[PDB]
C-alpha cells in the first residue's frame, strides 16, 4: 500500500500512443517519497523486456534473478510517464541501494541536471 | 459553503505573546492545508506558517521559527497560531487561508506558498503603550 | 525543428487516462539536448491552465506576458510523460536562463535526487 | 541480411601501428552505430571505441584515448580503427559490431556499451619477433 521510491510495480501503461508503450508491464517508482504519499499520481520509469542491455547512459540493467520480472531487462530512464496511483496493480520487489544510485545518476543525465 | 474567520487580535508589548485562532466552516479540515499570512502596511504579504491537510508536516518562515507555533484541532475545525517572543516588527494583518491542493505544506521548505481560499483579516499590533 | 531543452511546445497529451491530462495544450521540454536530437521521443513537463499558482516546491510559475500561453500558468513537475516527437504540434517560446534553473531545481525535488 | 567482417590483423612490434577495417553489408551504415571490442584471453571483453549512427560523436576507453582513432566512410560502408602507439597489452581479438538503437554512442562517455550484431573476429598480436 505505501508507494516508495525504487519499488518495482506492475501498472497498466495502456493506452499510450504511439509505439514503445503497451499494456500491463513492470515499472519502477522514481517520484520522491514526500510526493509518493500525498500526490494522487506517481512518476514511473519504464522496464523493457525487449532488447535488454544498457545501450546508453540513460539505461540501467536489472536482472530476473534478484527481481521478480520475467527475463533480464533494462530500466528505460528516457521513457517516463506519470500514472494515477490506481493504475498500479501489484508490487514485485524493490531496488538495492547500489542499483538505485545507478538509476539516480542515469536520471540526471536524461534530464540534463548536471554540469 | 462559507469558510474561515480569525480571532485573537490585539495590542501587545514587545516580547509578549498571543494565540490566534481560525474557525473553519464549509469544508472538512482534513481535506485542506491551512496557512497563516501576515501583511504589514507598505510591505508585501508574508507567509508565516502552514499545516498540512493531514497534519504531519509543518513549515515556518526563517524570521518565525522558534517563536510562532502552528497547531490544529480537527475535532473543532479550528487552527491555532501561538505567537511568542513578539517583536514590534510582527505588527501586521494576519489571515488564515485554506487550499484544497494535494501535497500542500508537506515538503520541508522555508517558504510557505500562497493559498486560494482566504478569510476575514485580524489586527495584531505590538508596541509600548 | 530542433527540439531544445526549455522550449515551450504545444503537443497532444490526449488520450491519457484518467484525470488531470487532456488534449492539445502546452508543455516544456525537459529532456537533455543529446537525447533531444537522436531519440524518437521527448520528455515533457505539463503546463496547467487551472488553479495557477505555485502550490508546492515542484511547481514553477510562468507568465502569459513573456510566454505565448493563454493565461498565467504553472509548470507541473510532478506531472510528466514521454511523447513521441510527432506529437509536438508547434513551438511557442523558450524559458529564460533563470526560469530554467527554477525548473532544474524543482525537478530534482520531485525525483528525490538531492541529499 | 549478412553483416560485418573485419580485416587488417597481424603481428606488430611494441610501439607500432595498424589500421583495422570493418566492411558492412545488409544494412545502411547511417542507421547503425559501429563499435570496436577487443577480448584478450583470460580477460573479459573490453570496449574500445564506437561511432554514432550519424557520425558526429565518438567515444573511446581511457586506456585508448590519444592512441586509437575510429573513422567512418559512409560511401564504402566501411569503418576504420587506426591503432597507434601499440602496446604489447593490446594483443586481443578485435570485433566491429553494429547496433540499431537510437542514440547509441551519442553521449560523451568513457564507457562504450555492448552492441547486438557482431561479426567475425580478427587477430591482433604485438610482441617482439
Amino acid at each position: 500500500d505505501p508507494i516508495r521510491r525504487g519499488d518495482v510495480y506492475l501498472a497498466d501503461l495502456s493506452p499510450v500512443q504511439g509505439s514503445e508503450q503497451g499494456g500491463v508491464r513492470p515499472v519502477v517508482i522514481i517520484q520522491n517519497d514526500t510526493g509518493n504519499k500525498y500526490s494522487p499520481t506517481v512518476i514511473v520509469a519504464a522496464i523493457t523486456g525487449r532488447i535488454n542491455k544498457a545501450k546508453i547512459p540513460t539505461h540501467v540493467e536489472i536482472e530476473k534473478k534478484k527481481y521478480k520480472l520475467d527475463k533480464d531487462s533494462v530500466i528505460l530512464l528516457e521513457q517516463i510517464r506519470t500514472l494515477d496511483k490506481k493504475r498500479l496493480k501489484e508490487k514485485l520487489t524493490y531496488l538495492s541501494d547500489d542499483k538505485m544510485k545507478e538509476v539516480d545518476n542515469a536520471l540526471m543525465i536524461s534530464l540534463g541536471l548536471n554540469a | 459553503q462559507v469558510q474561515l474567520q480569525e480571532s485573537g487580535g490585539g495590542l501587545v508589548q514587545p516580547g509578549g505573546s498571543l494565540r490566534l485562532s481560525c474557525v473553519v466552516s464549509g469544508f472538512t479540515l482534513d481535506d485542506y492545508a491551512i496557512g497563516w499570512f501576515r501583511q504589514a502596511p507598505g510591505k508585501e504579504r508574508e507567509g508565516v506558517s502552514c499545516i498540512s491537510s493531514s497534519g504531519d508536516s509543518t513549515n515556518y518562515a526563517d524570521s518565525v521559527k522558534g517563536r510562532f507555533t502552528i497547531s490544529r484541532d480537527n475535532a473543532k475545525n479550528t487552527v491555532y497560531l501561538q505567537m511568542n517572543s513578539l517583536k514590534p516588527e510582527d505588527t501586521a494583518v494576519y489571515y488564515c487561508a485554506a487550499d484544497p491542493f494535494p501535497g500542500v505544506c508537506t515538503y520541508a521548505s522555508s517558504r510557505i506558498y500562497e493559498h486560494d481560499y482566504w478569510g476575514q483579516g485580524t489586527q495584531v499590533t505590538v508596541s509600548s503603550h
